[PDB]
């Protein structure tokens, strides 16, 4: 359902919230929570340790009276940048589509840095979709002194 | 006499990368699991070293 | 002994108007205006008819500054259940709210109405001339926070002098709370509420939850169960002030034997012989099991082993309701054998505080007539375990880095964060390693630290 | 009279909370914490009944480490008829277990959990001073085993002093066994843990198993039948501690009692008044026949000749439980007349033990009630041959270099091994060359 | 190295005796094991200037 | 020689250096530990090379 | 230089003893040897680690 | 003062080796007992010397 490339063993999420209006408690929701929690391992990177949110109203958006969504930080979301990034870089290499993207004003930095500003922000998401700098990726799980 | 073949297992210290915090979980495991096998081969190399050159 | 009152954020308003609700039920302030006990007007004139004093207009009205920019927990207050029996003029809304955001406060968003509260406590500073100290609401990060109460207690160490700055350090659970950035602020609050203060309290919220889901069994977990347990608490700690007659153990000598050092800081809180709604139903009035739980992790507020927790000090406290003479039938019950590990340069007896008037019960909500209570309130090197959990917690989140570009470009730094670290290394340490009996010192041959 | 024990290894956590049900069962000591006999919550500290510490307002948990890296032995453990006043902060168990073997566990992956253990054992040493030894538990093949102990005895034998410790080594049985490499664990760990060792006794599966289906005449060899056997032993050995008696000595007499030499090191455990729903149905008890069904070939842990097993030693426990006057009786009735073939140049002098207070029984096992111990600590130094056909299979299966490879990438080398084989070797050719009667 | 890489190779050149025997399964088949050893660190080390002379 | 046996004991006496005291309590264990093991190896060996030479 | 001097000389500071006696101490003559070669191993490895 | 530290070593070895080892009973094994238990004093004085005085 998850309107992205779904990838659920490539997503390392942050912050997840769910609003469930559905007039029920929050006891029940919160184990399920817990079992989607530590069920999968993707889901492990320990950075704000209680990275959850459960709100819970009365009023209801339609006739079915107890529902609920899904929001959710998102990380497979470096395929859709790809997916978009090197079809624009498809049509780039060989000037192409200067038909009326000539603008008024035009360079060829604009493009350049734009491109290099969109490298580094997949690089840096692709670095922090790996290094795992919190779960045992330290030097200090194994002892201290390893040479 | 051995005090380049002292550099020389120094250089086989210098063969050491760091233990990668930019490395996959499993991927350092390896690292470290090439390590010590390759200082168990140094070992050997070393009393060979050692009990060979003392006749 | 009339000090002021702060209460800043959504915990501390929310607290404050609650406990000062729960001494108008205790001491009989009907919703008429005036108590039917006493005929003067506002409040009275004893010894402890003193929290109640001329300020306002000639009404002795109850004395407690509500300051707080989230604009809605200051209409709850002024249109809750009670509109009038609080200060009738002298609460000043917030016009923007600082929602959820610590950092906002302290240098954005809290700055137009600190000269309103340096006002107000020069109001109510330059009264009479009882005052040992500040009853603090402290709170972390639900409204305003650690920014009201932390421009106050530097201000106050700065400009006021060195007057006692007793605080209710609420270190809340973050299942029933919603924000994450917690753990910034409470280790912030090392470095900005912790140094230039000179006394401290611990109020916890967990135990509560895990109570009330598995122990006491009440269907509320939430903020108002957490109210109307605390609510005990801060009666039960004002009791002292509250309750004046042969056996009144005021605040006095207990700032003396809380703290012995200054980053001793923190003390620790085991009140629960909590009997409830639903055993409401004439069962065991106990004087033997709430001295036999103790140590147990039922009243502890952080589960902690006493096993490797040494103690520089013990303070005990059994306040019940029957006999001024049952503080020596209870002395001779359990306190003869006692081996409990300590320090090897610390005393060993125990205080007895009682106030043997019954009080008045409040009413709807999930406790009997209780009369009776335990509480072996202590500074303990037991904590050092829940620092090292909020320290593993924000170490975590300092490898993560979340929300750090929100919290630097509004007059923070990052060698600010590395004071803080150092400012909770030194809370830590003096816990963790000199905490513990340092008896090896004295000598020895076998390669030690010479 | 206080003490604290450690369990390494499947079979030893699992003989280890068998044990620890039948002390609490034997005690009074009820899952409701306290002790119902007095007024005291979680267990007591008295004299006897000092299995426990002040750990909260009072109450007293039943002290013990249990350890293995498989980890869920002590779930199937917790889940157990003492379900849940074990510790809920001291149960450590590691991920992935070295899988039936001793150099992982010992050299490669235990490398990160030996200090974590001996952290957890410097927390309990911080607690309350009484000290008489240790009570380890362990095999040579069942758990982590060997991995464990020959190290964890060289750490406390360099890091906690000099201090007195005792171990238990589970001597294995073939019939009844998981692995063929046994030959060499079991070197290795009596090379190891036995020189770095205070008292020790090895207690053998297959004298279970011979004394159950060639003595007792049931048909059933599982490892629930060994626990409750093993509980019952240990239960009765400890009784000098857990109840106070006429010769109510400590285990450091016991163990200051025994040993004579560093490798003259280990007794003949003889206790076989066989018992079941079978053997305690209508008979008599009496002092004769149980003493002098002790030195027979078909009674021992360890298979030995009566005329060919000298005792250097013939201590000996009693369980007592009517009177000190019949075991008086009886030390003319059978210990004076006993002419039996002895160790030359040493003394000849029988020792006796009683202590009173009873042990209960097992509940819910198979034994009916009985009354008698005849629990003889006797030591033999005819037990090179028990060790001699482990070394002779083991240079059998040596000399083809078997298993060889799983155990050369771990740390260690050949010499090692032929390390072993002259440990072992020195042993034996000291007994027959000092220890069997010589000139 | 560059001149010191060939100074490993006199290493190996000096202390290589020929396999004097000492027992059967040693000192032919396993002491000329540990020597294709060494010369399985020559090649690593070869394949380790490999890239040394990249830079 | 004595001369020379003593200055090298002395020597790799000096090769016991001073320790690095940064860490924790459980790091400052573990140099503990590796503290016992150096100090006791080596006057183990020092008295048993004056063993050797006298005593 | 004066490294692998210090390092060769206490090899041959290591000589095999005689073999006499019945065979109590030859034992403790085989735990030496390895030992203290692993520990004039540790000295060299150590040695020319710093450097 | 090092010269000082290596010429009485010189002197513990000089001027008092061990006594003739043959004396007219088994008392002369006790007296090598006492010689043997002698030289783990010096042992234990020449640990003193260099690590006491210059440690």
């Amino acid at each position: 359902n998850m309107m992205a490339a779904c990838d659920p063993r490539h997503g390392r999420y942050l912050t997840v919230a769910a609003v469930f209006r559905g007039r029920m408690s929050m006891k029940e929701v919160d184990e399920q929570m817990l079992n989607v929690q530590n069920k999968n391992s993707s889901y492990f990177v320990e950075w704000i340790p209680n990275n959850v949110k459960t709100a819970v109203c009365d009023i209801p958006p339609r006739g079915l009276k107890m529902s609920a969504t899904f929001i959710g930080n998102s990380t497979a979301i470096q395929e859709l940048f790809k997916r978009i990034s090197e079809q624009f870089t498809a049509m780039f290499r060989r000037k192409a589509f200067l038909h009326w993207y000539t603008g008024e004003g035009m360079d060829e930095m604009e493009f350049t840095e734009a491109e290099s500003n969109m490298n580094d922000l997949v690089s840096e998401y692709q670095q922090y979709q790996d290094a795992t700098a919190d779960e045992q990726g330290e030097f200090e799980e194994e002892g201290e002194e390893d040479e | 006499d051995l005090l380049k073949a002292v550099r020389l297992i120094k250089f086989l210290y210098q063969s050491n990368p760091p233990p990668n915090p930019e490395g996959t979980r499993q991927a350092r495991r390896n690292r470290r699991r090439r390590w010590r096998e390759r200082q168990r081969q140094i070992h050997s190399i070393s009393e060979r070293i050692l009990s060979t050159y003392l006749g | 002994r009339e000090c002021i009152s702060i209460h800043v954020g959504q915990a501390g308003v929310q607290i404050g108007n609650a406990c000062w609700e729960l001494y108008c039920l205790e001491h009989g302030i009907q919703p008429d205006g005036q108590m039917p006990s006493d005929k003067t007007i506002g409040g009275g004139d004893d010894s402890f008819n003193t929290f109640f004093s001329e300020t306002g207009a000639g009404k002795h009205v109850p004395r407690a500054v509500f300051v707080d920019l989230e604009p809605t927990v200051i209409d709850e207050v002024r249109t809750g259940t009670y509109r009038q029996l609080f200060h009738p003029e002298q609460l000043i809304t917030g016009k923007e709210d600082a929602a959820n955001n610590y950092a906002r406060g302290h240098y954005t968003i809290g700055k137009e109405i600190i000269d309103l509260v340096l006002d107000r406590i020069r109001k109510l500073a330059d009264q009479c001339t009882g005052l040992q100290g500040f009853s603090v609401f402290h709170s972390f990060g639900g409204g305003t926070g650690s920014g009201f109460t932390s421009l106050l207690m530097e201000r106050l160490s700065v400009d006021y002098g060195k007057k006692s700055k007793l605080e209710f350090s609420i270190y809340p659970a973050p299942q029933v709370s919603t924000a994450v950035v917690e753990p910034y602020n409470s280790i912030l609050t090392t470095h900005t509420t912790l140094e230039h203060s000179d006394c401290a309290f611990m109020v916890d919220n967990e135990a509560i939850y895990d109570i009330c889901r598995r122990n006491l069994d009440i269907e509320r977990p939430t903020y108002t169960n957490l109210n109307r347990l605390i609510g005990q608490i801060v009666s039960s700690i004002t009791a002292s002030l509250r309750f004046d007659g042969a056996l009144n153990v005021d605040l006095t000598e207990f700032q003396t034997n809380l703290v012995p050092y200054p980053r001793a800081h923190f003390p620790l809180a085991t009140y629960a012989p909590v009997i409830s709604a639903e055993k409401a139903y004439h069962e065991q009035l106990s004087v033997a099991e709430i001295t036999n739980a103790c140590f147990e992790p039922a009243n502890q507020m952080v589960k902690c082993d006493p096993r490797h927790g040494k103690y520089m000090a013990c303070c005990l406290l059994y306040r019940g309701d029957v006999v001024p003479k049952d503080v020596n039938a209870a002395i001779a019950t359990i306190k003869t054998k006692r081996t409990i590990q300590f320090v090897d340069w610390c005393p060993t007896g125990f205080k007895v505080g009682i106030n043997y008037e019954p009080p008045t019960v409040v009413p709807g909500g999930d406790l009997a007539k209780v009369q009776r209570a335990v509480c072996m309130l202590s500074n303990t090197t037991a904590i050092a375990e829940a620092w090292a959990r909020l320290d593993h917690k924000f170490d975590l989140m300092y490898a993560k880095r979340a929300f750090v570009h929100w919290y630097v470009g509004e007059g923070m730094e990052e060698g600010e964060f590395s004071e803080a670290r150092e400012d909770m290394a030194a809370l830590e340490k003096d816990y963790e390693e000199v905490g513990v009996d340092s008896v090896e010192g004295e000598g020895e041959e076998e390669g030690e630290e010479y």
